[PDB]
C-alpha cells in the first residue's frame, strides 16, 4: 500500500516519500457558528455558540 | 396585453466618435507600449466597421457584430498594438503564452471585439522595421490591462548584472524585425481591440438609431439606451439624484 | 479628413520684423506638423519636422513651437526676397492633408 | 410569512446568472445572434 | 547627388490617357516610398497616394479613388503615374515626392509637368 | 494620533436608485468602529481607497504615485470659486503650501466642475478598475475633540475614468483632518422611501450584525440563528 482510502473518494492515510513512515489524515476542526440573542429591542449582548 | 407601440429613447448628442482617429492612424505603437483612447459622449457607427472587408481576424467575443448597433455602452477603451502573424490566438480570453501573458492580457470575462487587419505593405521594410518591440523575459505574470513600460534588465540564472547585458542577462525588449519576404505567420498584424463594459457606469456611446417621442400610459415596448422592456410609462415622484 | 484652416490668408510684412502665423487642425494632431514654402516655379522645401525640430542645412532665422491643435512658427528675422506661401502638413491620420497657405507680401 | 418568503425567493432567483453572461433575457438576446445565443438562453431556461 | 527627374509638359484632349515619369537616382530606392501630389493653381498641395517599392500596390487617398493608376517598374528606378480619361478639372501640376513608410516628411523635389487641359 | 469613526464612510454601491428595501452588497467600505488616523502634513498611502474628513483654511488635494513627474498625478485646486482638475506631470515640493501647480506638462485630461462650499466636509475617494470616484457632502458639526455621532451616506459627484496606478495623496495653529481606510467587507443598506440611505450595518463586525445581515433586517427577535461556519 501507498495510501489508505476512506468512504466516497476521500483519502484517509498516506505513507510519506523519503522516510516511509505512516501518517494519518484527519480533517481540521470545523463546524457551524450560532448566535443566542434576546432580541435587539432588549439588549445587544450576544452569546455565541 | 401586447405592446401596440415601440418607442426609441436614445440621447441626441449627434457628434460622431473619432474612430477615424483610432483606425486610420499612421503610428500604431508596439505591444509593450500599446495606446489607450477613451471614446465617449458621441454617436459611434459600427456598420462601417463591420462592413469593411480589410479585416480578416475580426472575432468579436460576447457581442455579435450585426446586433451591436442597437445597444448603448458605458465606455469604449480602444487599445491598439502591432504583433506577429501567429499571435492573435494569444489575443483572446483564456489563452496563455508570450504575447498573452507577458505583453497584453485580456480579462476572463472580456466583452469586446478583436478587430485586426493584415498589414505587410505598411509595417514591413526590406531590411527590418526595428522599433516594433515585444517583451519575452519578465519576472511577473501580468493581470489584465497592465502597463509594462519599464526597461529593467532581466536576471535569470544566479548573479544580478544590474545595469549591463551579459552572461545569463538578456534584455527583455527585442525587435520583431519585420521584412516583406516573411510568411503570413511572421507578417505584421495591427491588432486594435475594443473593450466595452455593459453594467458599471452610465451608458453613453452607441449607434445612429433615430429617437421616437415618448407616449403615455398605454403599454409600450421601450428602448431606453440599451435596456429593452415592455411596460407602462407613468409620471413619478421618486426623487432621482443627478447620478 | 482633417479640416485644416490657417489664418490670416494674406498678411503684410516689413523688412527685419517679427511675424507670427498659425496653422490650426480640427482634430488632434498633437505633435505632428511639417512646414513648407511655395516659391513660384519651385518645388517646396522642408523646414520644421515634428513641430519643434529643425532640419539640418537651413538658415536659422526662425523657430517652430506648439502643442495640442494650436501650432505656429515665428520668423525672428525676415528678409524681402522670401515672399513664400507657407504650407503646413499633418502626418497623424490618413489622408495626408495640407493647408491653403499664408502668402507673405511686402508693402 | 412562508408563502410570501417563497414568493420573494422565486422573484429573487430571476436575477441569478446560473453561468450566464447576464441574467436578464433581453440584453443577452439583443446583442447576440440566435445560433450562438441558444445555449446562452438555455442555461437560464434550465436554471429558472 | 539626390534628385527626382520629372517628364515634360503634357497637353492633351479631355479624354486622352498619358503617362508622366519620375526617375530617381542617388539613394536606395527600396528603402523609401514614392509619394505624389497635385497643385491646383489657385490652391495648394493635395496628396494622392504612396507606393511600396517592393511590390507596387496602388493604394490611394480618400478623395481621388477612381480612374487614377500609379505603376512602378522595379530595378530601373522609374515610378510612372498614368492618368486615364482626363477631365477639364485636372488642369493641375503633378509633383513627385520621396515619402517613406515610416518618416512621412517629404523633402519633395520635382520639376513639375505642366499639364494643361482644354 | 488615533481616533474611531462611528458610522461614517458609507456611500452608494452601484449608482442605482432603490426605495423602501434592504440591499446587501459586497464593495470596498470603511469598517464601523475602526481606528482612523487623526492629523492636525506628511504624504500618506492611498491603498485600496481612502475616507477623508475635514473641519477657507481647508484647500484642495493632490493624488499620485511618486510625485516626481514620472507618473500621472491628480491635482485639485478650488481657486476663484472655480475648481480645476489636472492630471499632468507636475513635480511636488518638499514642503508644499503656485509651486505645487508648477510645470503642467504631458497632459492627458483636464476637467472643470461646479464649486462647492463648525462644519464637516467628509469625502470618499475610491479607485476601482481605473475609475476614480469622488463622494461629497457638506454637514454642520458641533464637536472638535472628536468625530460626531450620526449617519450621512455620501453621494458621488464627479466620476473620473483616468486609469492610473494610485499610491499616495496629500492635502494642501491650523485645522484638522481625518483619514480612514477601506476594506472589502459586505454591507447591508437601508434605502428609505424618499431615496436616502438612513442606516446601514457592517456584516463582519459583530455576530449580532451577522444575524442582521443573514436575516436581512435590522431587527431580530429572541431565539437561535445560524449565520456562517467556523473553519
Ligand atoms: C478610414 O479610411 C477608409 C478608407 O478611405 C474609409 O473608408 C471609406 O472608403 C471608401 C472607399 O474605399 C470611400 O468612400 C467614398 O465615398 C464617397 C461618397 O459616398 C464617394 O464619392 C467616393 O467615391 C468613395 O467611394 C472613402 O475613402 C471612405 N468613406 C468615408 C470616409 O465616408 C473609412 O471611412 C475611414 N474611417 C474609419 C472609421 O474606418
Ligand atoms: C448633448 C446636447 O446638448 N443635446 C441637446 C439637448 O440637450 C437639447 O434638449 C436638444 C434640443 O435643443 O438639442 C440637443
Ligand atoms: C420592547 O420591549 C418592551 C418590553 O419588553 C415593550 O414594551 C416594547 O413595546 C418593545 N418594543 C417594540 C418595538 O415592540
Ligand atoms: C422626504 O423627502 C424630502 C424631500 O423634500 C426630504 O426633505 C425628507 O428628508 C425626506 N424624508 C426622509 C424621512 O428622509
Amino acid at each position: 500500500q501507498q495510501f489508505g482510502r476512506d468512504i466516497a473518494d476521500t483519502t484517509d492515510a498516506v505513507r510519506d516519500p523519503q522516510t516511509l513512515e505512516i501518517l494519518d489524515i484527519t480533517p481540521c476542526s470545523f463546524g457551524g457558528v450560532s448566535v443566542i440573542t434576546p432580541g435587539t429591542n432588549t439588549s445587544n449582548q450576544v452569546a455565541v455558540l | 396585453v401586447q405592446p401596440t407601440e415601440s418607442i426609441v429613447r436614445f440621447p441626441n448628442i449627434t457628434n460622431l466618435c473619432p474612430f477615424g482617429e483610432v483606425f486610420n492612424a499612421t503610428r500604431f505603437a508596439s505591444v509593450y507600449a500599446w495606446n489607450r483612447k477613451r471614446i465617449s459622449n458621441c454617436v459611434a457607427d459600427y456598420s462601417v466597421l463591420y462592413n469593411s472587408a480589410s479585416f480578416s481576424t475580426f472575432k468579436c467575443y460576447g457581442v455579435s457584430p450585426t446586433k451591436l448597433n442597437d445597444l448603448c455602452f458605458t465606455n469604449v477603451y480602444a487599445d491598439s498594438f502591432v504583433i506577429r502573424g501567429d499571435e492573435v490566438r494569444q489575443i483572446a480570453p483564456g489563452q496563455t503564452g508570450n504575447i498573452a501573458d507577458y505583453n497584453y492580457k485580456l480579462p476572463d470575462d472580456f466583452t469586446g471585439c478583436v478587430i485586426a487587419w493584415n498589414s505587410n505593405n505598411l509595417d514591413s521594410k526590406v531590411g527590418g522595421n526595428y522599433n516594433y518591440l515585444y517583451r519575452l523575459f519578465r519576472k511577473s505574470n501580468l493581470k489584465p490591462f497592465e502597463r509594462d513600460i519599464s526597461t529593467e534588465i532581466y536576471q535569470a540564472g544566479s548573479t544580478p548584472c544590474n545595469g549591463v547585458k551579459g552572461f545569463n542577462c538578456y534584455f527583455p525588449l527585442q525587435s520583431y524585425g519585420f521584412q516583406p519576404t516573411y510568411g503570413v505567420g511572421y507578417q505584421p498584424y495591427r491588432v486594435v481591440v475594443l473593450s466595452f463594459e455593459l453594467l458599471h457606469a452610465p451608458a453613453t456611446v452607441c449607434g445612429p438609431k433615430k429617437s421616437t417621442n415618448l407616449v403615455k400610459n398605454k403599454c409600450v415596448n421601450f428602448n431606453f439606451n440599451g435596456l429593452t422592456g415592455t411596460g407602462v410609462l407613468t409620471e413619478s415622484n421618486k426623487k432621482f439624484l443627478p447620478f | 479628413d482633417i479640416q485644416m484652416t490657417q489664418s490670416p490668408s494674406s498678411l503684410s510684412a516689413s523688412v527685419g520684423d517679427r511675424v507670427t502665423i498659425t496653422c490650426r487642425a480640427s482634430q488632434s494632431v498633437s505633435n505632428f506638423l511639417h512646414w513648407y514654402q511655395q516659391k513660384p516655379g519651385k518645388a517646396p522645401k522642408l523646414l520644421i519636422y515634428y513641430a519643434s525640430q529643425s532640419i539640418s542645412g537651413v538658415p536659422s532665422r526662425f523657430s517652430g513651437s506648439g502643442s495640442g491643435t494650436d501650432f505656429t512658427l515665428t520668423i525672428s528675422s525676415l528678409q524681402p526676397e522670401d515672399f513664400a506661401t507657407y504650407y503646413c502638413q499633418q502626418s497623424n491620420t490618413w489622408p495626408l492633408t495640407f493647408g491653403q497657405g499664408t502668402k507673405l507680401e511686402i508693402k | 410569512n412562508q408563502n410570501a418568503q417563497a414568493l420573494n425567493t422565486l422573484v429573487k432567483q430571476l436575477s441569478s446568472n446560473f453561468g450566464a453572461i447576464s441574467s436578464v433575457l433581453n440584453d443577452i438576446l439583443s446583442r447576440l445572434d440566435p445560433p450562438e445565443a441558444e445555449v446562452q438562453i438555455d442555461r437560464l431556461i434550465t436554471g429558472r | 547627388q539626390v534628385q527626382l527627374v520629372q517628364s515634360g509638359s503634357e497637353l492633351k484632349k479631355p479624354g486622352a490617357s498619358v503617362k508622366v515619369s519620375c526617375k530617381a537616382s542617388g539613394y536606395t530606392f527600396t528603402d523609401y516610398g514614392m509619394n505624389w501630389v497635385r497643385q491646383a493653381p489657385g490652391q495648394g498641395l493635395e496628396w494622392m497616394g504612396w507606393i511600396n517599392t517592393y511590390s507596387g500596390e496602388p493604394t490611394y487617398a480618400d478623395d481621388f479613388r477612381g480612374r487614377f493608376v500609379f505603376s512602378l517598374d522595379t530595378s530601373v528606378s522609374t515610378a510612372y503615374l498614368q492618368i486615364c480619361s482626363l477631365k477639364a478639372e485636372d488642369t493641375a501640376v503633378y509633383y513627385c515626392a520621396r515619402g517613406g513608410n515610416w518618416d512621412w516628411y517629404f523633402d519633395v523635389w520635382g520639376q513639375g509637368t505642366l499639364v494643361t487641359v482644354s | 494620533a488615533y481616533t474611531n469613526s462611528f458610522t461614517r464612510g458609507v456611500y452608494y454601491p452601484d449608482k442605482v436608485f432603490r426605495s423602501s428595501v434592504l440591499h446587501s452588497t459586497q464593495d470596498l467600505f470603511l469598517p464601523f468602529f475602526s481606528n482612523v488616523t487623526w492629523f492636525h502634513n506628511p504624504v500618506l498611502p492611498f491603498n485600496d481607497g481612502v475616507y477623508f474628513a475635514s473641519t477657507n483654511i481647508i484647500r484642495g488635494w493632490i493624488f499620485g504615485t511618486t510625485l516626481d513627474s514620472k507618473t500621472q498625478s491628480l491635482l485639485i485646486v478650488n481657486n476663484a470659486t472655480n475648481v480645476v482638475i489636472k492630471v499632468c506631470e507636475f513635480q511636488f515640493c518638499n514642503d508644499p503650501f503656485f509651486r505645487v501647480y508648477s510645470s503642467a506638462n504631458n497632459c492627458t485630461f483636464e476637467y472643470v466642475s461646479q464649486p462647492f462650499l463648525k462644519n464637516l466636509r467628509e469625502f470618499v475617494f475610491k479607485n476601482i478598475d481605473g475609475y476614480f470616484k469622488i463622494y461629497s457632502k457638506h454637514t454642520p458639526i458641533n464637536l472638535v475633540r472628536g468625530l460626531p455621532q450620526g449617519f450621512s451616506a455620501l453621494e458621488p459627484l464627479v466620476d473620473l475614468p483616468i486609469g492610473i496606478n494610485i499610491t499616495r495623496f496629500q492635502t494642501l495653529g491650523a485645522a484638522a483632518y481625518y483619514v480612514g481606510y477601506l476594506q472589502p467587507r459586505t454591507f447591508l443598506l437601508k434605502y428609505n422611501e424618499n431615496g436616502t440611505i438612513t442606516d446601514a450595518v457592517d456584516c463582519a463586525l459583530d455576530p449580532l450584525s451577522e444575524t442582521k445581515c443573514t436575516l436581512k433586517s435590522f431587527t431580530v427577535e429572541k431565539g437561535i440563528y445560524q449565520t456562517s461556519n467556523f473553519r
